RNA sequence: GGGCUUAAGUUAUCCGCCGAAGCUGUGGCAACCUGUGUGGUUGGGUAGGGGAGCGUCGUGUCAGUGGUGAAGCUGCCGGGU
RNA sequence: GUACCCCGGGAGGGGAGUGAAAGAGUUCCUGAAACCGGUCGCAUGCAAGCCGUCAGAGCCUGUGUGGUGAUGGCGUGCCUU
């Protein structure tokens, strides 16, 4: 019972070249050195995909700095008078308001400074 | 499988379009010298590039100019398409069979040399097809 | 006519006739659910206050269950030989709504 | 009735075979023998 | 379950009638008993004619093929080291017996829950012969048709007791012929009928029985 | 690092915020224990131990299947932890 | 086992014929990868790059999915030892 290995073997080869279907030079060429990237895309990635949180975060909190200082109020300020204030809307659809409805978020920063304790 | 047009040259080259083509197997030149002068004869007008082939100095210009000359012969034939009519619409320079050969050095040593072919490939078409 | 409401951990921003995308829910294709809101604006008219907001009923429609991308984890150490291979999908529900009545 | 196709052993009964350095999702490289040493390549004599 | 039963010994029509006795064609069918006695018979059919050559059997290789310092090179013992191409190989197949020292009593009690499976599935039949006079197949291929010609077992007596039956149904290849006293685990659980002999179940009963 | 004393320096105090794969929320998977209709706890990992599987070849049996096109190779569209 | 004709000193090719198939043409079954190129799409000549990953405009295509990808963040190979 001698078998050859060929026909096993070129199913993770086929795989990880075509995981490795836009790099640049022998990543994208040879088995070995696309696995090697792709052992580092898969830690990248999975690293990212945690990371990508964070980012959206301080972009939305960027945003929404921005929108409230136009309304004389800094972001800590904001965010502290829209807790005591009640209003539970999160930073990402905050920051879709401060692009897309910007009177929607202006009169939300009328409510966060009514709710300031101003002490 | 049972469907039809088996693929062929000149369908991969023409594919229905007036021309022809013609092409110099296992020349015992290098690819890279043969593309050096391919190079220069790729795109002109087949009767201009034989002229200018006449006077290049390299080595490979005899072969491809004989090249171009059968692509034109073959267009006069098939095609009806006279020779000053046409022009080199595509040209390239594929690697052949390699011989291997062994030099003898210094010091019992014997390095590798290798005898390297080409695969010549001219196709020509009218001048009228250069900006359809 | 628009409103901020919430469906399983995650806000989304509705308007009567959009698609919109939730974390599964328990609910058959054509069934209709309900999206808590936590904010109405009708144009120059914020809604923000809790009493207000319980008189807003936002009513969407289960369109059917629908896939995330497909993820490959191969989590992954240097000169270690450690690798671990794994996959996800994380289905969800489409959804779309039908109302936003005061 | 029974036919040959529908004998089939007793569960537990036909352990599967470890087969050891087939890669390091099993006992690969090493294949459970540690770094180095004696016993990285012989063994060790019960007398000693 | 032990009980003896009565069969018709048919003849084609009709004869007189044969006793199962009950010890044997009537007990427990144990799939897992049955399957390592198959297994063993089908092990003990290898004949195991499969040999390698080590590196110490291949030609030549006698001596170091270059220097072990110095060279550039990889340090090498012999030109039919095993990772060579032409080389030794490692652990490859050697000639071997596969057959297994089954315990006799697993043997009998696996052959007597495989009859007695298809005693319980009323697909044995025992005829006083299969054929009159000279050596016919096309008689006893119409004989066999107490059920459909397919993976049938013909038990019958002796190489000479039933030398005109065993000769009819030789060529059949749908009928797998034994003797009594060969009887075995693989060719009963293989088969979709049984037909015994008169004289083949006589002496398969004679033989082993309480 | 830019720049900073017009502190963006030290210090005391007060009020906010940012910040991790931590915790919470929501949606899947898995191991063990437990009453056996709640669920609880748990799931980083080298050497190493235990458990369960994918793929390759040969092979008994059964059911098949193949020039109206098998194997192998090569695309596209999908699927699973 | 390619008669005959065309370009060529030939090699080679183009027509044609034989054959079910010639891209089965004697380097002859199948014909992978490395490697070598022609063509088309996008990007690329102010830029510091383990060459990826996440975010992301634009263009092409739209076989409404796919190719490329300016630009921003994060990011020091594989194995052995
Ligand atoms: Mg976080
Ligand atoms: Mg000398
Ligand atoms: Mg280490
Ligand atoms: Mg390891
Ligand atoms: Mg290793
Ligand atoms: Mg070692
Ligand atoms: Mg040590
Ligand atoms: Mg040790
Ligand atoms: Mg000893
Ligand atoms: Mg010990
Ligand atoms: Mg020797
Ligand atoms: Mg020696
Ligand atoms: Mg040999
Ligand atoms: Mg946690
Ligand atoms: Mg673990
Ligand atoms: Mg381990
Ligand atoms: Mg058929
Ligand atoms: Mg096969
Ligand atoms: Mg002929
Ligand atoms: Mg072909
Ligand atoms: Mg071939
Ligand atoms: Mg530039
Ligand atoms: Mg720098």
């Amino acid at each position: 019972a001698r078998v050859k290995r060929s026909v096993n073997a070129k199913k993770k080869r086929r795989e990880v070249l075509d995981q490795a279907s836009g790099y640049r030079g022998q990543r994208s060429r040879l088995y070995r050195k696309a696995k090697e990237q792709t052992l580092h895309s898969a830690t990248y990635s999975f690293r990212d995909r945690r990371a990508k949180k964070g980012d959206f975060r301080s972009l939305w909190i960027q945003r929404i700095n921005a929108a409230s200082r136009a309304q004389g109020m800094t972001y800590n300020r904001f965010i502290n008078g829209l807790k005591n204030a009640g209003v539970e809307v999160d930073r990402k659809m905050l920051a879709e308001l401060a692009v897309s409805d910007i009177n929607a978020f202006n009169s939300l920063v009328e409510v966060a400074k009514a709710s300031q304790p101003q002490n | 499988m049972s469907k039809t047009e088996r693929p062929s040259r000149r369908a991969a080259l023409l594919g229905d379009r007036p021309g022809s083509y013609a092409i110099a197997r296992h020349v015992r030149m290098s690819a890279s010298k043969c593309r050096r002068v391919i190079n220069l004869v790729r795109g002109m007008d087949a009767v201009d590039a034989v002229t200018m082939l006449k006077f290049q100095p390299q080595a490979a210009a005899e072969p491809i100019r004989k090249v171009i000359a059968s692509a034109m012969a073959n267009a006069e034939q098939t095609e009806g398409l006279r020779a000053d009519d046409l022009y080199i619409s595509q040209a390239f320079v594929d690697e052949g069979i390699t011989m291997r050969r062994i030099r003898p050095r210094a010091k019992g040593s014997a390095s590798r040399i290798l005898k390297r072919s080409a695969h010549i490939t001219v196709v020509v078409e009218p001048k009228e097809a250069r900006q359809a | 006519m628009y409103a901020i409401v919430r469906s399983g951990g995650r806000q989304h921003k509705v308007a009567v006739g959009d698609v919109v995308e939730i974390d599964k829910v328990a609910d058959e294709a054509g069934s209709s659910i309900e999206l808590t809101p936590l904010l109405v604006v009708d144009g120059e008219s914020v809604t923000s206050d809790k009493d207000a907001l319980g008189k807003v009923k936002v009513t969407a429609e289960v369109l059917g269950e629908t896939k995330g991308p497909k993820i490959r984890i191969l989590k992954y150490k240097n000169k270690t030989g450690y690798k671990k291979r794994q996959g996800h999908r994380q289905k969800y529900t489409q959804v779309k709504v039908t109302g936003i009545e005061g | 009735a029974i036919e040959l196709h529908d004998l089939k052993p007793a569960p537990g009964a036909h352990k599967a075979k470890t087969r050891v350095g087939r890669g390091e999702g099993s006992k690969g490289k090493t294949a459970g023998r540690g770094t180095k040493g004696t016993g990285a390549r012989k063994n060790v004599p019960e007398f000693f | 379950e032990t009980k003896t039963i009565d069969v018709l010994d048919v003849k084609g029509k009709k004869a007189g009638s044969a006793e199962l006795p009950g010890d044997l064609f009537d007990v427990n069918t144990n799939i897992p008993l049955i399957h390592q006695v198959v297994v063993a018979q089908l092990a003990a059919a290898r004949q195991g004619t499969h040999a390698t050559k080590t590196r110490g059997q291949v030609s030549g290789g006698g001596k170091k093929p270059w220097r072990q310092k110095g060279t550039g090179r990889a340090r090498q013992g012999s030109t039919r080291a095993p990772q060579w191409v032409g080389g030794g190989t490692v652990h490859g197949p050697q000639p071997r017996s596969y057959a297994q020292r089954t315990p006799k009593k697993m043997v009998g009690a696996a052959l007597r829950g495989a009859l007695s499976d298809m005693a319980r599935d009323n697909r044995i039949f025992v005829v006083t012969s299969l054929v009159d006079g000279d050596k016919p197949s096309t008689k006893q291929a119409k004989a066999v048709l107490s059920g459909l010609a397919e993976l049938r077992k013909v038990l019958v007596v002796l190489d000479r007791s039933d030398e005109i039956d065993w000769l009819s149904v030789r060529n059949l290849s749908e009928v797998h012929v034994l003797a009594a006293d060969q009887l075995n685990t693989y060719d009963v659980v293989n088969a979709r009928t049984i037909v015994f002999s008169q004289a083949g179940l006589d002496a398969f009963v004679g033989a082993r029985s309480a």
